[PDB]
RNA sequence: UUCAUAAUAACUUUUCGAAUCGCAUGGCCUUGUGCUGGCGAUGGUUCAUUCAAAUUUCUGCCCUAUCAACUUUCGAUGGUAGGAUAGUGGCCUACCAUGGUUUCAACGGGUAACGGGGAAUAAGGGUUCGAUUCCGGAGAGGGAGCCUGAGAAACGGCUACCA
RNA sequence: GAAACUGCGAAUGGCUCAUUAAAUCAGUUAUCGUUUAUUUGAUAGUUCCUUUACUACAUGGAUAUCUGUGGUAAUUCUAGAG
């Protein structure tokens, strides 16, 4: 067997942030990586979380298979998963959505551009409506 | 030059914070507060370099803005909140009450306490003086002042102060051979009992202190805080005690306690 | 030029366009701050008064009150002064502006037109603009209408009502400043505060005294002995 | 200590002493819609506290004698008194005195000189190098000048003037 | 919940090494010689004015974003009006 073996070093609870984190220990033989859902899946019934609850990160394998180390978070809660759990590892996981945003330097250039007009627009607009006289 | 410093790097930041030399162009600075920049200890650092409780600057500020951590009775919401010494940290959830009392290498130590003895705020005495409506009044050197003191109560002397008001219970006067606590450089948290005060014109009064162990140190009076009577310390010592070992003592203890 | 003439109690606006350098030369020489005629300035305006307040120079710098001069003039102006909108809390910033005489270098005049007269112009003097707030704070309220302590408000607001397209909704001012429950509340809790304190401080002081008395009384079974 | 403070006299274009917000909203009836009350935000007077800030003692810099006197009209050194300042002080002003520094290198002149922490160099002593990851300090084209503010003589703030 | 007013913040950071040779600077002093937003603490029954025919306190006064009118070739320029 390829035996997949989970393993939870350190284990600390957390009444602070209603989550359980800890240092995931894996045993590879045979298989590069482990992906992450699937070690979710195995600690979401180790732990009792179901895999939305359930939050692993960090990895790289030592060498030449083997082993991996992990950092495995399971919150009490999915609701405090979501309202405790950075954005960007819920989107991952695929529980929230990607935030649809535009270029960091588009947002910039329009923020600068607000900069240069006194409170709101449509003032400025009528303006320019009547200047296509001038 | 042309105003106060906000930030801290990572470098300049103080030593007995154990910060990691990586991780960051910056420290956290304190802000002001109860305690000395370069002698107090705040709470982002605490809460995840040391408990371990958690991983990352979000993470602390989520655990402070849920308003379940406190500092002294009252509640703190700020990251940076200088948590110096003898500061009770009292976390509702997981009840894990501590006392910021120092490690005998320097470092504050985690300690563990109990909900009895975590309760009373013993505190050093900075001035006796004598305010508005001529009343005479007390500062802790440890951030707080108190209004109405016993007339027997000096200059650089302990106090054990209720925090569940913010009021007097008991004091310490400073006399020779009287446990002693060691609260800066060379000798910071080491613990003994003090034989003599040198009085000292202007430069600086001096305390030669014996421990348990029966091995002088000499500090300013300045780095030392009360503890008690021989025997009775008020406040509950950590793990080695406060006598501090040779290092080869220490190695020794170190290669004969291996318990796996 | 263009005078821009305004009725402050209809409250309305207009631009109105002169080319006729006979109906000009009534504006020159005069001052900013001044009382105008209409039948000079105009054969429409006849019995008419005009206030002259604020213009603009060609080039496009407004005229300021109180700079005197026919000319345009260099001038450091802060907070509190016209023509400069500041962008920090604080601080001056030498513009141009225009002075407050009025000569031929005009493209606008600011004109509020204070007494009627005999013919109405399309719609500044027979068309109204309503105001586009009401009054917010409880005392206002009471001005706008004159009703005294006893009638309280709520009664007399002007609700504004909104439509999407469909569903028709309702929106109302916040009346700040009120014989509310809550403010009362506050104000008896504050009052309460205040005396609270003084007479906890009121009972240490005592206690210190007393205190004290049980100190010196000590001091004086060790003093008597030899 | 003339300190901390308290006391009497007055003092002031009488500083400050809350005409602030949020969610809760119960006990007792003289049954009024009554008397009230909790937690928290903000504020605000001084007093500590801290972040600092100025100043400030002592001691320590690289060459240069082809730099031996320098400094004082227009502050040099000190005195008294003022003015100013957050506060001390030639910090500036009035008046009086004639000091002060120097071969144990003053003052000049240089620097291809920002200063430390440190870097290279591998006996011991050392040499050089430190614009540069930290700490200070200057500076924002050059000189000025100021406004706001706890804090700038700010330069992604003004105000000139010169480039 | 745009905007804007009010508060804060913009004096930190970041860059550079031109100045500058007891200046900076380092260590050590001191502030009984000072200001200090902020943090933390603490902190105002007495504000009245002859004190029985009395004072809104189940709370008192006017101004600025947007609506419309412009200007100027323009630019974080803004006049008048409600
Ligand atoms: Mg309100
Ligand atoms: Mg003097
Ligand atoms: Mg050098
Ligand atoms: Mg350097
Ligand atoms: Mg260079
Ligand atoms: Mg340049
Ligand atoms: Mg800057
Ligand atoms: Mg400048
Ligand atoms: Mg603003
Ligand atoms: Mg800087
Ligand atoms: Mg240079």
């Amino acid at each position: 067997s390829d035996a997949i073996t989970i393993r939870t070093r350190k284990v600390i609870s957390n009444p602070l942030l209603a989550r359980k984190q800890f240092v995931v220990d894996v045993l590879h033989p045979n298989r590069a990586n482990v992906s992450k859902d699937e070690l979710r899946e195995k600690l979401a019934e180790a732990y009792k979380a179901e895999k939305d609850a359930v939050s692993v990160f960090g990895f790289r394998t030592q060498y030449g298979g083997g082993k991996s180390t992990g950092f495995g978070l399971v919150y009490n809660s999915v609701a405090d998963a979501k309202k405790f759990e950075p954005a960007y590892r819920l989107v991952r996981y695929g529980l929230a959505e990607k935030v649809e945003k535009a270029s960091r330097q588009q947002r910039k250039q329009r923020k600068n551009r607000g900069k240069k007009i006194f409170g709101t627009g449509k003032s400025i607009a009528k303006k320019a409506a009547r200047r296509n006289a001038d | 030059a042309r105003g106060p410093k906000k930030h801290l790097k990572r470098l300049a930041a103080p030593h007995h914070w154990m910060l990691d030399k990586l991780s960051g162009c910056y420290a956290p600075r304190p802000s002001a507060g109860p305690h000395k920049l370069r002698e107090s200890l705040p709470l982002i650092v605490f809460l995840r370099n040391r408990l371990k409780y958690a991983l990352n600057g979000r993470e602390v500020k989520a655990i402070l803005m849920q308003r379940h951590v406190k500092v002294d009775g009252k509640v703190r919401t700020d990251t940076t909140f200088p948590a110096g010494f003898m500061d009770v940290i009292t976390l509702e959830a997981t009840n894990e009450n501590f006392r910021l009392v120092y490690d005998v290498k320097g470092r504050f130590a985690v300690h563990r306490i109990t909900d009895e003895e975590a309760s009373y705020k013993l505190a050093k005495v900075k001035k006796v003086q004598l305010g508005k409506k001529g009343i005479p009044y007390v500062v802790t050197h440890d951030g707080r002042t108190i209004r109405y003191p016993d007339p027997n109560i000096k200059v650089n002397d302990t106090v054990k102060v209720d925090l569940a008001t913010g009021t007097i219970t008991d004091f310490i006067k400073f006399d020779t051979g009287k446990l002693v606590y060691v609260t800066g450089g060379r000798n910071l948290g080491r613990v003994g009992t003090i034989v003599h005060r040198e009085r000292h014109e202007g430069g600086f009064d001096l305390v030669h202190i014996k421990d348990s162990l029966e091995n002088t140190f000499v500090t300013r009076l300045n780095n030392v805080f009360v503890i008690g009577e021989p025997g009775r310390p008020w406040i509950s010592l950590p793990k080695g005690k406060g006598i501090k070992l040779t290092i080869s003592e220490e190695r020794d203890r170190r290669r004969a306690q291996h318990g796996l | 030029m263009k005078l821009n003439i305004s009725y402050p109690i209809n409250g309305t606006q207009k631009c109105i366009e002169i080319d006729d350098e006979h109906r000009v030369r009534v504006f020159y020489d005069k001052r900013i701050g001044q009382e105008v005629d209409g039948e000079s300035v105009g054969d429409e305006f006849k019995g008419y008064v005009f206030k002259i307040a604020g213009g603009n120079d060609k080039q496009g710098f407004p005229m300021k009150q109180g700079v005197l001069l026919p000319t345009r003039v260099k001038l450091l102006l802060a907070k509190g002064h016209s023509c400069y909108r500041p962008r920090r809390n604080g601080e001056r910033k030498r513009k141009s502006v225009r002075g407050a005489i009025v000569g031929p270098d005009l493209a606008v005049l600011a004109l509020i037109i204070t007494k009627k007269g005999e013919q109405e112009i399309e719609g500044i003097t027979n068309d109204t603009v309503p105001k586009r707030l009401g009054p917010k704070r409880a005392n206002n309220i009471r001005k706008f209408f004159g009703l005294t302590k006893e009638d309280d408000v709520r009664d007399y607001v002007i609700r504004r009502e909104v439509t999407k397209g469909d569903k028709s909704y309702t929106k109302a001012p916040k009346i700040q400043r009120l014989v509310t429950p809550q403010r009362l509340q506050r104000k008896r809790q504050q009052k309460s505060l205040k005396i609270k304190n003084a007479q906890a401080q009121r009972e240490a002081a005592a206690e210190y005294a007393q205190l004290l008395a049980k100190r010196l009384s000590e001091r004086k079974a060790e003093k008597a002995e030899v």
